[PDB]
């Protein structure tokens, strides 16, 4: 056994506590930094740079390649919202909320938010379209738990916004992602699968009522989704916890 | 040892001065620290037993 | 009273997926297994195809031989007969050599030198299983991480069974192949090392093993909190950050003071995991070998009244 | 006078939600004691785990 | 100091006692109702604390060390310098931590998001409660919840894995062990797969999650999914911390002897019980 | 070379200024080394 | 000193009024828990 | 004047005369209960 | 002194006034539990003693 | 300056109110000292 | 020294006051804790013994 | 940029200091006073 | 050392200023515990012994 | 006619799964013999030899 | 060179108050040790 | 029916643990210990 | 064709295996006569 | 025996040298451990007490 | 023909060259057997 | 060693200074551990030995 | 063994280059370590005994 | 052939160069051995 | 070659440079060495 | 299908099998 | 033909087996 002191009471255990203690420092330092690549500098409620910006600077900025000639991401890099925001604040002093001047829902403010992405359906490892209808999948069906398909949709009001018509899957996942509801217009509206339950007889929505499945953004394409319409339709329906519940 | 101004073309200015700055307060503190520990170069005790302060 | 998005409501099975070849011999790879519709309800349903190389021969060989040496000692403890295997079977087990043989391999078999064979077995299966790691992730053109992260929970397996014993000098230093057995083992080390709960990288080791499960528990539940939003997505949310990875920041920010990334929070997680088998290697190294009694040491250094 | 019962009903609202949820502890605590009560406990007492 | 996307979410609402009175930032941290509560019970609790050093006579943080009250105190109040500290440290942490979790409710309506993390941080605090509150109301004295110091209440870990032989023989405890084992495992295999998807060999396109699916495929022949991996985290921590909770509810108040003892159940089972060789027989 | 973007100009006068800390850290060093030698040698 | 009634055009006295109420009971329960564990001053016994 | 919750100046003097009317009967009722607390068993 | 007013237009007051609350509501807290801490200012045993109530 | 959006004479309001509420509140932590200080002094 | 107002031109004033609130109040906490601390300055023992009130 | 990053002007951090100056004078007499009353009562030097 | 001001080219004041803030209390405070744990240096010690307030 | 085995199993993967065979078959028979005194050649020649 | 966007002027206008306030500093530790040194020297 | 490929695999596994096995089986035996017979 | 090799291939294969396989065998056998004569395990 | 060459044609020759120097490199570390561990020819065993050195 | 893209050439040139390094590493071993069996037989 | 300098072709100097700079001094500091550890070349304690200091 | 250089037509230097840097020093170090053990041929030691420090 | 882009010129300048530092690292270390056999020798 | 984009040019200075601080750097470690070896040599 | 049942039966038949002589084996 | 080769081995082995049998019958009967 070693156990001899090179000077107190440091033996070989003190300095490999030491050294660890220093490794720990270093590695939150990395972890932390590396942690910093989206939403930096900060900035104000005007939007300008904020006068502090915190004990850690920023990181070298690295490059992601994109898997599909969807081009690069340098981050941290230059960062703005494309979107105006519909929000008026409520005190001059900064740490207070924002109001929003509208109707939040409709806006995209608040719970109701969405982010501008981009506007391409996700691709899968084979360069086909990540989500589609089942319908349009091929080989693709139920395989257990109630079927979906031609229940009522029911919103928070306990009142019937429409009908279930078709399935949107991850093909390379095999999950179902969004329920396509047709309305009594006729039209079709999206609704992921995280935020309905499927009742034996019913799909009930707890974040919408029934005089809301109509202001769901719609798709441009009947058999395509993409990252922006998911962000607007995903943000919509949650915003209802809060805005649909009088 | 006249082309050492080279070295700055290579590494960054601010990481090399963060990085010695805490290297050479840590090397600095260790050393007190090991001094401190010995009692035949502990200044505060060495002046203790000086002046007959304990 | 609303979906949790725990157990999935809807499953929705097609062709089944054949996966990525990248630079993957195919010729390796074995054809798609049955679909579970048990396990469709918590994650995937497909079962395989999967991936028996070179490496994967080697460590299924290497590791079924370990597996049936220990097996068949266990028969030979219960004396050939299933009735006794089953009763004792959480009370076999193949011991290391005693300490008189030291690290020497001239040890009889029932006294330590089926643990050789047997240890020698598992050595070679659990690095061919780090080759087979570090492969598959080179075929899909992927990082290494996965290999590296698997590196530190050999690190402490090595230094249990392999680096200590030499270190301290015999064989019967290491951990024997029972199951009720290397806990009785896990027992005696702490208390032949004086309460290793003194033992600083041993605390160091159950506070990155405390911080796995809180972190763990954190990702989980903020991930199934934006899952509405595509949280599960984490690649495409990496490339394309989408308001779930802003909620995700947002909340931890407002609680916390200071929030993760999409992709960072990963680094949080791999280093909040490696760091218990890689701290933890180095505390098992140093009892014995530099500390024999741990409260003691700890009463020297704080750490405990005197 | 009514003006007086609107301040009273949110003091009392305010009063009424603390009660519940300290006296909903009290029934929480007074049911582990039960419990501890009809178990071989008090007749397999434990050392104490503190130097105390 | 907002995040550059931070601000069009920092909008009123989403609280469950006041609704303005308390609701804005200090700074980053979100203050509501319970992040006043949750200020004042940890203020409290570090300060008491301290105080709690200056009559122990210490300063060494890892000397520190609040006692419960003696055993002989039973459930009832004991002196502040005695054991009458702990119980309000205890309280002042009781609130903390609930107050903490209702706070972060307050936060997940604002922002729109299921309530998991905070349902998660509930499984922490009944832990916590099983030891210094459950456990201790069962056995009748505060005297057996741990004591609040960094290497002192590892003495009471171990005096009372101790008290029942060795530890690991409760059932309850292995099953809670496998959990934390298997977490940091996945913790671990979940970090990893992420990143090198995220970070290719070098120069490379980043990687598609089929990918990844592919790589535990081609590995174990099987890939939950990136749904899948996040369910099973959160089971697994939430999971252990149950097992964890449920050995010591059990261990002292249901269970008294040498958890070995519990074992030789199944030795003694009719049909093997009394066969020549093996270990027991 | 040049990964920092610093041309010979700057890299030799960032490269001065450095120095001439290095000496005054290194002077004082020296004379607190003399000053502790005189009072008590370690050799 | 007589404009002390401004403090209801700062916070909602809608809401002060609740967390009051939850701040004054919450006091008495304290106190009340104080002087029960005190000998000379517990009624129950 | 800074009307941070809509109140104007007359409802705010209306609504704190009630307020104070109250505190002085709650604290007066308190006074009492603390006199019937001292005559049974003073604290100093 | 005669400008300390200018500390409201530096800090919006009600976010002022709830940490003021907070805190002289802690202090004084932690002052009447420090001295019941202590033998020589616990008023509530002080009475016990000085009436030989035990 | 004008960081909370209260002009002088608001500030100047504001302040002089508080200030009133500090100087009752020091008083009756004077007067309970005082009361204190007699009964049992610590100096 | 005559320019040191230019600090307010690098800091915040908002976010400096209430890092110099909270660093004042844990100092004065420390060093009164510290005094109570050590025997000879805890003003509670002090006149308890002065006024033999043990 | 050393111009300013709070946005506070030259003359507005004049001003400003004056006022906290004023403070840190009034505390640090405060504090001057408490230290010498507590050294004629009990000295640590 | 003429040139030595042109270390604000190349650190951020803002964060030099917080990092040696923090720094300089830190290793205040590291050295007044350091002589507190010296009895010979320990002045709250050295006046009870002086004063006779044992 | 073995020699059909070929056209049937993968040439990598029989001479990869025969060698990992081979060479784990051998070191665990001079392993058994190391462990047996009257074949532990190293402990043979060192009393053959008069040695320590 | 510049990697904080200061000019020259800032940077001597920066420098000047900056080192103003640390001899002001040492200043003050140097009575400080000298008081402490003449009370109680340590070496 | 079988697969040619799956069946020899398993088989031929199954032939050498089975071969072990029984020489196992004789060197735990002192009777048929022949390293220690021959000694 | 589990293999994608036809006899043109599976032949030579052998022919080598089996080749390799022998110089094995004789290594091998070589080596069990010499220990015999060391030490006959019969 | 003179046709050993197309194994090369079927496993890669990178995989099979980084195989072939791990082989080889833990098979002489093990022998060296196993002569170490024989007391019989830890070769600085026998040169301590051939030289009488310890 | 080969299942890494090498032509029989190109293995006619690996094997050639890793043969001469086998027997320069086994002559090597050979010698170093030789001198331990001189030194120290162990048969 | 004519043409050693086409080593910086090949590694990133910024990475070799690094790890050169990060091994370098972990040795130094385990020799001088190593020195200390051992009484017969502790240079503080042969010092106080020489002059007398304990 | 004059066709060796082909070596490099199969393998990274880059990788290569640092694999033999880990190995060589990883196989010193153990070496130095081994020796360090051996009471034998401890050359701290050794040199203490021959010129009696001790 | 071909893995990493050398040509058979390059590798052939490589290996050269490698060997050149290979011989005078296992010079000094023969040097080494023989000095330490000389001092103590392990035969 | 292209690992690190040095034209020849930039290597062969780097090399002159990094020699010229490692015979530096051996240089002083060779004095220090002789210092301790005349003070207490280890062999 | 004639595949699963041979599975089936060749695994029961050889471990009972196995498991025969072992109990024969035991005594 | 996979029938037909495989019996091949059978015998090969069998018969070698029987050998093997055979000399540790004479060497020690186990009857
Ligand atoms: C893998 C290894 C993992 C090891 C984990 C150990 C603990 C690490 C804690 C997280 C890292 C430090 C905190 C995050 C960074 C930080 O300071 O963020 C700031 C707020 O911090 C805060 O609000 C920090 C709150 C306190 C965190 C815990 C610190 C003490 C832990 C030890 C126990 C102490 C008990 C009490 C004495 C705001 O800045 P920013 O990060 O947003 O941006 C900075 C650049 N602009
Ligand atoms: C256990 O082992 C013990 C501790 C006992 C013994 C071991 C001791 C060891 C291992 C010691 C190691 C010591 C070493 C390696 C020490 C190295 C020290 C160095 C390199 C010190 C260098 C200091 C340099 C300084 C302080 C330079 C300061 C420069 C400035 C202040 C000027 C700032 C530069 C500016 C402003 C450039 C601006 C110019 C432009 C154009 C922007
Ligand atoms: C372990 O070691 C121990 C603890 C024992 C000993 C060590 C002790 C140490 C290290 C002590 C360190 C002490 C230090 C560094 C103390 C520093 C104290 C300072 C800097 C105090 C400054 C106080 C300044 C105050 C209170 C100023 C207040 C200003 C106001 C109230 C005015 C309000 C400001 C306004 C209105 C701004 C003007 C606004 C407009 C719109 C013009
Ligand atoms: C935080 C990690 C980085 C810090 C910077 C690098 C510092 C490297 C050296 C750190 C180790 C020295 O730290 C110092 O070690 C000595 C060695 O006995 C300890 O020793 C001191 O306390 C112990 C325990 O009471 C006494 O037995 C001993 O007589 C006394 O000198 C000190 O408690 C510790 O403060
Ligand atoms: C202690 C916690 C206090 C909770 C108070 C809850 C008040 C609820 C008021 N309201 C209108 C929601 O019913
Ligand atoms: C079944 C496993 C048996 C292992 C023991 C074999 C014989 C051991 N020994 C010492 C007699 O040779
Ligand atoms: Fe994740």
């Amino acid at each position: 056994m070693v156990g001899v002191t090179a000077f107190g009471n440091f033996d070989l255990a003190s300095l490999a506590i030491y050294s660890f203690w220093i490794f720990l420092a270093g590695l939150i330092y990395y972890l932390q930094t590396e942690n910093m690549r989206e939403g930096y500098p900060l900035e104000n409620e005007d939007g300008t740079p904020a006068a502090n910006q915190g004990p850690f600077p920023l990181p070298k900025p690295k490059t992601f390649i994109l898997p599909h000639g969807r081009g690069t991401l340098t981050v941290p890099g230059p960062e703005s919202e494309d979107r105006p925001i519909a929000l008026a604040r409520t005190a001059v002093s900064e740490g207070f909320p924002h109001a929003p001047t509208g109707d939040p829902m409709k806006d995209g403010v608040g719970p109701a938010s969405w982010v501008a992405r981009r506007d391409l359906p996700e691709l899968d490892g084979h360069g086909h379209n990540k989500i589609k209808p089942m319908k349009a999948a091929a080989g693709f069906y139920v395989s257990a738990g109630k079927n979906p398909i031609g229940l009522p949709v029911r919103g928070c009001d306990l009142e019937i916004a429409g009908k279930v018509v078709d399935i949107w899957v991850d093909i390379p996942e095999q999950m179902a992602r969004f329920l396509e509801v047709e309305l009594k217009d006729g039209s079709t509206r999206l609704l992921p699968m995280q935020m309905v339950k499927v009742q034996s007889n019913r799909v009930h929505v707890n974040a919408l009522s029934s005089d809301l499945f109509a202001g769901i953004p719609t798709i441009k394409s009947p058999t395509e989704v993409t990252l922006l319409e998911e962000d607007k339709i995903c943000g919509y329906v949650a915003g209802g916890l809060m805005y649909a519940a009088p | 040892m006249s082309k050492f101004y080279k070295i700055w073309m290579i590494f960054d200015p601010r990481r090399v001065f963060v990085a010695q700055g805490v290297f050479l307060f840590l090397l600095a503190v260790m050393i007190h620290l090991i001094l401190l520990s010995t009692p035949s170069y502990n200044w505060l005790e060495i002046s203790a037993a000086k002046y007959n302060r304990v | 009273a609303e979906y949790q998005n725990i157990f999935t409501q809807v499953q929705v099975r097609g062709p089944a997926d054949l996966g990525m070849t990248e630079d993957v011999n195919l010729a390796n790879r074995s054809g798609v297994g049955p679909f579970s519709t048990l396990l469709g309800w918590f994650g995937n349903a497909q079962l395989g195809p999967i991936y028996l190389g070179s490496l994967g021969v080697l460590s299924l060989f290497s590791g079924l031989m370990w597996f049936f040496t220990i097996g068949i000692w266990f028969w030979y403890q219960a004396g050939w007969n299933p009735a006794v295997f089953l009763r004792d079977l959480f009370f076999f087990s193949l011991e290391p050599p005693a300490p008189e043989y030291g690290l020497s391999f001239a040890a009889p078999l029932k006294e330590g030198g089926l643990w050789l064979i047997a240890s020698f077995f598992m050595f070679v299966a659990v690095w061919s299983w780090w080759g087979r790691t570090y492969l598959r992730a080179q075929a899909l053109g992927m990082g290494k991480h996965t290999a590296w992260a698997f590196l530190s929970a050999i690190w402490l397996w090595m230094v249990l069974g392999f680096i200590r014993p030499i270190l301290m000098g015999s064989w019967s230093e290491a951990v024997p192949y029972g199951i009720f057995s290397h806990l009785d083992w896990t027992n005696n080390f702490s208390l032949v090392h004086g309460n290793l709960f003194y033992n600083p990288f041993h605390g160091l080791s159950i506070a990155f093993l405390y911080g796995s499960a809180l972190l763990f528990a954190m990702h989980g539940a903020t991930i199934l909190a934006v899952s509405r939003f595509g949280g599960e997505r984490e690649l495409e949310q990496i490339a394309d950050r989408g308001t779930a990875a802003e909620r995700a920041a947002l909340f931890w920010r407002w609680t916390m003071g200071f929030n993760a990334t999409m992709e960072g929070i990963h680094r949080w997680a791999i280093w909040m995991a490696v760091l218990v088998t890689l701290t933890g290697g180095i505390g098992i190294l140093l009892s014995g070998t530099v500390v024999d009694n741990w409260y003691v040491w700890g009463q020297n250094h704080g750490m405990a009244p005197l | 006078t009514n003006l007086r019962l609107w301040v009273a009903f949110q003091m009392m609202k305010g009063a009424g939600w603390a009660g519940g949820v300290f006296f909903g502890t009290l029934l929480l605590i007074g049911f582990f004691r039960v419990v501890g009560r009809m178990l071989p406990i008090d007749e397999n007492p434990a050392p104490a785990p503190n130097i105390t | 100091a907002l995040l550059s996307f931070e601000r069009k979410y920092r909008v009123p609402g989403g609280t469950l006692v006041g609704g303005n009175l308390f609701d804005f930032w200090v700074g980053p941290f979100y203050v509501g109702f319970f992040g006043v509560a949750t200020f004042f019970f940890a203020a409290l609790g570090i300060i008491l604390i301290a105080w709690s050093a200056v009559l122990q006579g210490t300063w060494n943080p890892q000397l520190i060390s609040v006692y419960p009250p003696a055993l002989e105190y039973g459930l009832g109040g004991a002196p502040l310098a005695k054991g009458g500290l702990w119980q309000i440290i205890t309280i002042c942490a009781t609130g903390a931590f609930v107050s903490w979790a209702l706070r972060e409710v307050e936060i997940c309506r604002k922002l729109g998001i299921g309530y998991h993390i905070p349902f998660a941080f509930a499984f922490a605090i009944l832990a916590y409660l099983t030891l210094v509150l459950f456990r201790p109301v069962m056995m009748g004295a505060w005297g057996y919840a741990f004591p609040y110091g960094i290497w002192t209440h590892l003495d009471w870990v171990s005096n009372t894995g101790y008290t029942y032989g060795n530890f690991h023989y409760n059932p309850a405890h292995m099953i809670a062990i496998t959990f934390f084992f298997t977490n940091a495992l996945a913790l671990a295999l979940h970090g990893a797969l992420v990143l090198s998807a995220a970070n290719p060999e070098k120069g490379k396109e980043m990687r598609t999650p089929d990918h990844e699916d592919t790589f535990f495929r081609d590995l174990v022949g099987y890939s939950i999914g990136t749904l899948g991996i996040h369910r099973l985290g959160l089971l697994l921590s939430l999971s252990a911390v149950f097992f964890s909770a449920l050995c010591m509810i059990i261990t002292g108040t249901i269970w008294f002897d040498q958890w070995v003892d519990w074992w030789q159940w199944w030795v003694k089972l009719p049909w093997w019980a009394n066969i020549p060789g093996g270990i027991n027989g | 070379l040049g990964y920092t973007g610093l041309t010979d100009e700057q890299a030799q006068e960032l490269h001065s200024v450095y120095m001439s800390g290095l000496w005054l850290f290194s002077a004082v060093a020296i004379v607190a080394h003399l000053a502790v030698y005189i009072w008590r040698p370690w050799f």
